[PDB]
């Protein structure tokens, strides 16, 4: 699989963070789907970004966060704004790559503790 | 607020003549990403513009190997390797690092009956 | 079914009125990619107005384009809209929708005022 | 293995918390080593309770936390006092069981965000 | 055999220090705590407190906290109770006890 | 702040006679743990005391089935099923839930020729 590396705790007073998830895998011309989840459970998607790495595909949040982002050969950097102290927990970076096969995800990250203060 | 600048509003080549088109920048457009955030564009006249290079070095689909994007991370150049008559037009560089994005001035690449 | 952006027709509008200009997206997924809007006055060059987030809706505007210009989406019919308001002769230009990494652009939609 | 269950987030105002780790295993008449670690890495042991359940073995912290605790058939409640805002992270309940064999441990817990505030 | 064994009997008159040993044998010493317990002569048992063999920290019962000193040499497996500025009240037998209160010492009679 | 009370300072029984010994409590000694935090002890005279039951119902090693500890959550009893002369002594209950720990009063159990 693809192994993810994240900083082990970010700590925030801006109420805003920039959180890059370094992979061991070149996402250059690959169709993929990169995500980030809040929770020990990992059961809230904070951003998806997905599409072909060719045409710069748009980050967004169903779950309700102000969330841009920028993708690069081996890195995926999320950008969360407007975060609350209510919302300091762990965040898990996560890729699936669809094309070209074979289709693979990533071995589960350690996560970062985002601590918002 | 980034200001892009092509210092070469119009440039007359003849065909076969390789040309290279500069576009300098206020900030550096390199990123922790490792990528560097420049598009290069060609608006042939009447036509809508068409993406040619993206992330400085990389060139998009349906574009000739003639075209090359080279770059120091605040100065950048588009080598066009051997000018085909088709390739005449205005070329626009465009930074995409910080909002607001900003286009260059253009550089008209005029082509001339020698 | 190539990817293909396709935009509203030409406009002849006199000052102090509304207009929406449509851009309909085809051939490609759509809410996965962002959507830029780009002004080109006639003998001048290209200017970036902003973009709308096709999933989230949220538009960002370039500073000069701040007020009176407005972007919006019918997301299930794959179509985006610029709307310009209280129009001023300033605002005559061809107007480009574009997406997919600024790799696909529209026809162009020529407004005059 | 045996599965551990911890509450998914505690938020502390006292600077003082209690955190039971419910197991699926009666630690009754069993020699074992119960443990708790700070970290995404899981590389700082905050507390160790270690011995035969039969007699009531003491909780302690090399890592330097004020740390009591109480053992019971299949819960293990850690009691941390004097915690600091700057010590908000994840903590993981973790158990090794020595005797009687065969010797086993915990399938890794979701952990808990202990969130120390003020 | 797990077994605690304490210092011998004491005849100490008022206004003196005293340390009492309790030496633990047969078990991994620091894995279990260590409580101390007074027994006035005709009266019954009273919990004084305990020390964490690993950590060192003592907790003292209400009446006792002050004039009383628990403490450990861990490498030599032994626990100490010291009593200062001693007062006639403090004439008792004194029991070290550990291993979940399962193993008690022979006791240690002060006057 | 927690006070154990054996309300039966001395209790004469003869052998075979099963007897049961009470010890009540200010607070409840039940815990989320499921365990209930009470010891019982026997100090035969001269001898250092000796754990008998722990966690209410549970009886320590080297102890006869005769002994059994049954318990509400503030009231507790120590049934002795058929009294052998050896079993005579003072019996102490003692709670271990919160500090400071607190011993009971004793209950001397005298054997009656
Ligand atoms: C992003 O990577 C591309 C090319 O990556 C290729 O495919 C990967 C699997 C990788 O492990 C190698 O096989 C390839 O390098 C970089 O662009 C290329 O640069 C190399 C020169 O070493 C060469 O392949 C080409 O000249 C370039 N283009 C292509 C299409 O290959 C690109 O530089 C990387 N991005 C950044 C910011 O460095
Ligand atoms: C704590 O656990 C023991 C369980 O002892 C045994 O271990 C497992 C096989 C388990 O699945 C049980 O069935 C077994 O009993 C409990 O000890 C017993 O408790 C009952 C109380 O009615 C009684 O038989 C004796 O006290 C114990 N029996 C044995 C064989 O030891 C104990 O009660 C549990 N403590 C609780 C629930 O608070
Ligand atoms: C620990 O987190 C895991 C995921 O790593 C959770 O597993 C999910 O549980 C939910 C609810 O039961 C299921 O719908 C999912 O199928 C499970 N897997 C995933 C990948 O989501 C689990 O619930 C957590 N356990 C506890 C005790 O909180
Ligand atoms: C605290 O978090 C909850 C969770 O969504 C949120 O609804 C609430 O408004 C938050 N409070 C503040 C002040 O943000
Ligand atoms: C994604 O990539 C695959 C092959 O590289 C292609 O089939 C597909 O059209 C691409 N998607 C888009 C939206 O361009
Ligand atoms: C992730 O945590 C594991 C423990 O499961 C640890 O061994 C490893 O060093 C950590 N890796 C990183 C990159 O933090
Ligand atoms: C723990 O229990 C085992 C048997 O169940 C026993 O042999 C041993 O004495 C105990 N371990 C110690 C005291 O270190
Ligand atoms: C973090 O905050 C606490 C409370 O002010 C402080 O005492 C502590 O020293 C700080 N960090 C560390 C690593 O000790």
């Amino acid at each position: 699989k693809i192994l993810v590396k994240q900083l082990p705790r970010l700590v925030v007073y801006n109420n805003e963070v920039n959180l890059s998830c370094k992979y061991t895998y070149n996402l250059f011309s690959k169709e993929f789907r990169a995500s980030l989840y809040k929770g020990v459970d990992s059961a809230v998607e904070v951003c998806v970004v997905n599409g072909n790495y060719s045409h710069q595909p748009q980050f967004y949040s169903s779950t309700g966060f102000d969330c841009d982002g920028k993708l690069g050969n081996e890195t995926v950097t999320f950008y969360l704004r407007n975060l609350f102290v209510n919302q300091t927990d762990i965040y898990f970076c996560k890729i699936e790559v669809m094309y070209p096969p074979p289709y693979i995800g990533n071995e589960k990250s350690n996560g970062t503790i985002i601590h918002v203060k | 607020d980034i200001v892009m600048t092509q210092a070469a509003p119009s440039v007359p080549v003849t065909p076969g003549e390789s040309v290279s088109i500069s576009c300098r920048s206020t900030k550096s457009l390199l990123h922790s990403n490792g990528n560097t955030y420049l598009y290069w564009f060609l608006q042939r006249p009447g036509q809508s513009p068409q993406r040619l290079i993206y992330y400085m070095s990389n060139l998009a689909s349906g574009v000739p190997d003639r075209f090359s994007g080279r770059g120091s991370g605040t100065d950048f150049t588009l080598r066009i390797s051997r000018v085909e008559a088709e390739d005449a037009g205005v070329y626009y560089c465009m930074q995409s690092l910080e909002y607001p994005y900003t286009f260059g001035g253009g550089t008209k690449l005029e082509i001339k009956r020698l | 079914s190539q990817i293909q952006l396709v935009q509203s027709g030409p406009e002849l509008k006199k000052p102090g009125e509304t207009v929406k200009i449509s851009c309909k997206a085809s051939g490609y997924t759509f809410t996965n990619y962002g959507m830029t809007w780009v002004k080109q006055a006639p003998r001048k060059g290209l200017k970036w107005m902003g973009w709308i987030n096709t999933y989230t809706g949220r538009p960002t505007y370039a500073d000069d384009f701040k007020g009176r210009f407005a972007f919006s989406l019918e997301t299930s019919a794959s179509t985006a809209y610029l709307q310009i308001n209280n129009l001023k002769h300033e605002d005559t230009a061809t107007y480009f929708c574009a997406s997919l990494g600024e790799d696909f652009w529209g026809q162009g939609t020529t407004l005059t005022v």
